RNA sequence: AAAAAUAACAACAAGAGG
RNA sequence: AAAAAUAACAACAAGAGG
């Protein structure tokens, strides 16, 4: 009867997770929306039709440094609307935000710039939220029922974390970040997908490149569902596997109970 | 009529991401296809037709060159 | 002008259209034959829309001009 | 122009009932008695001239032609 | 061409009138005169209603036209 | 024609307080200074030019007649 | 034709910051660079162009004479 | 002081009714607007002379096939305006719906498929049901106030029908039936016109044929005065004239302190 | 015919606003019920003979601690019943509700915090807000009809104020204010008192204390009489005098079509 | 009956306001004057009776200490 | 009983209407004609016998006082 | 118990339509054929008996007594 | 108890299927046997104790004569 | 009296899971851990008491009879 | 009797009880004391409950005799 | 601050207050 | 069958009819 699947993958490469198997995972694990966050590929590159998934329709916006950013969407049925970008140069330069918009619902991948290599990098980041913060407040009015799939580098709360007394200094346990992300997704009222189906943690979607990290388990909780909350009650299923992983990333798998369609 | 259809013509040759507000407030993303004396056409997914009578603005997400 | 003949190719092979009024409110059919001022529209009823109140013209299945 | 008035006539002769959506929303109703260029004009219980510049469309209550 | 006579026909009967606009305003006065492109009525000061902002015009009592 | 150019001059040349109402319900208070066929200028603060194609009423505060 | 092209001429001359207001409230600032019978080129961070027949008035911040 | 009068006797047929006496009933009750509901006659045999009340404008929408549906209003002034349907399929068609405008008032009459005639009838019914309560969702924005005289053969509650025990399978007593009408009165905020002024047991509203269900007053309140929250304060009175009857229902007679103007 | 006058005139301290000549006005204004927000006085203060005006009662609730809150009530014929407070904390500790149950209907005095010192008073305003909305889901079940004179230091809409673009951000007319006035009179069904009958603009009940905002008329609109979808009918003349103003609030004066009773 | 006079003839001489909660849930705020074996007074603005096998809570409006 | 009886005597022999309120919120406005250990009179159109196990408060129209 | 006795024995011995109003709000409409305490019995085509703790009135329909 | 004693015996030796309502109206359907100053019994595929404190009637199906 | 207390012991020996119904009409499964003469307990999850006077019915799942 | 050592061994270990009412509503505090007809129950304020309108006393943790 | 009264929900683990 | 009228939402991919 309902599906609505929608995973997203944080493949930090599609030429990097092109190599251990993306696609014949995709294809097998019949996703109505599959979105792409860190694609790092320019347009034409996803021109090439060895990128293309079997029976599903490609959008992707990109970087102008191409490996900095650039996200992409595979839908089954085209679109109303592609719309791509929010309108400002910290998103539209690097290509951080593509949006399909469909009717009664919209599906946008979101990203945002990591802060990892040095603390310009977390103060780009601290921009682009604030500025994402002025983008909900203009969106808080309308009716389409929204769902970002976004990759914002933060875990909210405590749980999501383990080990968080070394990492409240490590880009993506910050304590402003954190409360403020509590002031943004608390008064706005919009939720996750992850929460409606299990209160407790143990689930995450990040890990540094070393099995030192790998046999002693640090974890960062990441990639959200940014749910708008007339969708608050209708998450009908959530996953998070750390096993068959396409990067540094997991995937999050997210079935809701409605009928996507134009 | 000495001035609109140079700056469409900018916008047409270029793939320019341009998007066109309407008298209610409508945002229409998109690019142009081809245009007439009343009608804009606008290039996404599916192909759109705009009466130039319904639209208020025509803005480019980039910044291109004037007449 | 441009106008016309797409309008006369969405009327030949008779396209599922969606025309969007300038307050916002979607009609769906088939374009049955226009004129220089209205447009009238059929599915169930045919219907004369004023060409001044439509903002867009959205074909479903894309045609080619 | 030319598809306009055989479709009022044909209106107004049968007293054909019509509901005619105004730009604003606004679900008038009744009977064409006459038009013109820029007015027509329409009854339900008095009559009343509805300028053609706010009328969106007008949806018969009955197929015809 | 029935708005020219029939506004005429309003104005020498004078006949108290109720001017909806295009955003749902009313207006009722009674028409003084008029041009092609605007019209003056007066219900407490003399007031010039342009035709573009007209929906509908409805007389109060019942009207006949030649 | 002949029925707006002598009250639109009249509402100059006796410099009365107008209020013009625009096609969305706006009202804007002011004084009539100078008009075309196409556009009004009126002042409060700042002399500003509204089309006449987005007025609906021109209503003034002291009753007037055309000569 | 004989007044609003001098008092559009004298905003895009003197580049007064002006505020030009749409039909449905909507307002916009920017600088007037060019106009013809139809629309006007707003400049601002970027450059759009603004049909006429959405615009209702048009303000400039400072006051200007023709 | 200022008074109202508003009838809406359901017929079963204006022709059995009026030559069973309906019409010098009617012209001898004073009444502003008459409602009358099944008329089952098309709109080009209510226009011969035998139906007009003197006095009374006569405003008629019947049905398609003339003998399934039909409703006519009587009204002392002349309406503002006088529109017919709803808007779905279920109403614009059998001619279920009519409404005369007045100055801040507007009275409409209302008919609903009983249900009884076959099952057929209950998915009808069914249909009907959800979306007039889509159009009461829709008219919950608006600035008028309205008097739906209706026919809505639904018996709200237990004080509403005799030995209510025996009638929870039969249709007019269904659980969603009863669901209905405590969603349009009890949580929709309108108004029911017979409950403000009196709360006794015994009225009702309909009658089957058998002579033993009518002596000892076997009845169903399916006649309703549904009226919008800003004039539940108006009403003086609310009887249901049980013995001059001229059909199968009893006339609902209503006295609002409502000035109807023109 | 019948008549009923109420006005609801913040006083800013009703001693400080008695030396200005409060009562002197209240007593020539022929009022049948008299309400008086932020009273700022105890319970012994409202038994001395300077508040008692001759031919009305006078009942008060006053704080715990006597500066911040104190809500009073006069009234031409007695009550049936005078309770006070809302029942949760931020309404009943602080002398902020006074309910005057009459008849059919009963007529409330509600104060609202200003939040205009500071966070401390701003995130008080809010609890304020959202547990007076869940009270008002509780009265939506009830049978009677109430006036909420209130002073909710909330402006509605874009023409309660002047020059509305440079107010979004200061307290009294934020999104989440403004959005609590549009759910207490668009989802709730509540009317206000004063729009009912006259949409006029600049009808201003509030100004702050300089001069150059009083004569430049720049002010605000925070004194509404919130009313049950009952009683929408009933009103003939809200009224917001400009000059004799004994704070720096304006009195709502509001005629009604009703007869007061026991 | 031991921790029943006491409270009640203390609520009596403090004047502390009640609310009297009766089996239904209604609220009769107000003022405990008197009271025998079986019935209450409380005076809000009229002085009413209230038995007590109507009674199912008497909470007072600020604290009260009993020996 | 010291405080029962007085009161509804008072209530009694001045005849000044009552309105007494029952367990489930039903009001009866009348007079007290006479009254028991268990048992009141209500006069109105009928007398009724208002067993006071269900009655739940008593408010006179004007007040008393013992 | 010295003025509920006579009053519901006059009620019995004229044979009057009485209506006892329950404490939920039920009446039950019939007459009376005996009394007693913590019991009275309802007549009708059944004969039922009614506790005298969940009675809150009992009324006759036309005046007695 | 001069009558409710013989009536509920007269009940209960005639086998009477009888029908008990509560207080809050819960109509029980059954048949008393058993019966004290407090309690009744009641015979159904289970065999219930009924209080008498939340008994408004009992109901007998015909009609039962008295000793 | 007398047929109270044996049919409550009985049901208090062989340890049944009962069904208490209050007179609000709703219910309470659990095993009777303890009861006198106006309080009947009921050993749940918790160890709650029910009074009698708000018990409207007590019934077994399960058909025993008294001796 | 039970109630009296069940509702001092509720007291005097300072259990926390939830009581529903009759109406079906729930009460929570410690007990302060409790007398043949009432019990004085403990939280925001010192508050008198009636044992004529409790239905039952839930504990919040396992109390034992 | 309370429906001049639902001929009656084989039963709302319970509406910090209808 | 319609707010004698929001000194003005840097803009609701659009309410089968506000």
């Amino acid at each position: 009867g309902p599906a609505m699947r929608i995973i997203s993958v944080n493949v930090n490469g599609i030429q990097a997770a092109a190599e251990r198997g993306l696609l014949s995972w995709l294809q097998a694990q019949n996703a109505d929306v599959i979105c792409l966050q860190d694609t790092r590929a320019s347009a034409f590159d996803l021109d090439d039709p060895s990128f293309q998934l079997d029976g599903y329709f490609l959008y992707a916006c990109d970087a102008e440094l191409p490996e900095q950013g650039g996200v992409a969407l595979y839908s089954r049925l085209q679109p109303k609307a592609v719309i791509s970008g929010l309108g400002f140069e910290t998103a539209d330069r690097y290509g951080r935000y593509l949006q399909a918009d469909f009717d009664k619902v919209s599906i946008a991948t979101l990203l945002l710039p990591s802060g990892q290599s040095g603390d310009e990098s977390l103060n780009q980041k601290f921009k682009f939220m604030d500025d994402f913060t002025h983008y909900l407040s203009k969106q808080r009015r309308k009716r389409r029922e929204y769902i970002y799939c976004g990759s914002l580098y933060v875990a909210h709360q405590k749980m999501d974390v383990k080990n968080w007394r070394e990492c409240q200094q490590m880009p993506g346990f910050l304590a402003p970040e954190r409360a403020w992300l509590d002031e943004v997704f608390g008064n706005l009222g919009y939720a996750d997908a992850l929460r409606e189906v299990s209160r407790e943690g143990d689930q995450f979607s990040w890990w540094p490149d070393s099995e030192q990290a790998e046999m002693l388990n640090l974890g960062w909780r990441f990639d959200y569902q940014v749910l708008t909350p007339g969708l608050r009650r209708f998450v009908r299923n959530a996953k998070l596997p750390r096993q068959p992983r396409f990067s540094q990333h997991a995937p999050l798998i997210v079935d809701y109970d409605w009928q996507l369609s134009i | 009529h000495s001035l609109q259809d140079p700056y469409l013509n900018t916008l047409r040759k270029e793939r320019v991401p341009v998007s066109i507000y309407l008298v209610n407030g409508i945002k229409l993303q998109g690019q142009i296809e081809s245009f007439d004396q009343f009608v804009i056409l606008l290039k996404n997914t599916v192909s759109q037709m705009v009466y130039k009578h319904a639209i208020s603005t025509v803005v480019p997400s980039r910044p291109v060159r004037l007449p």
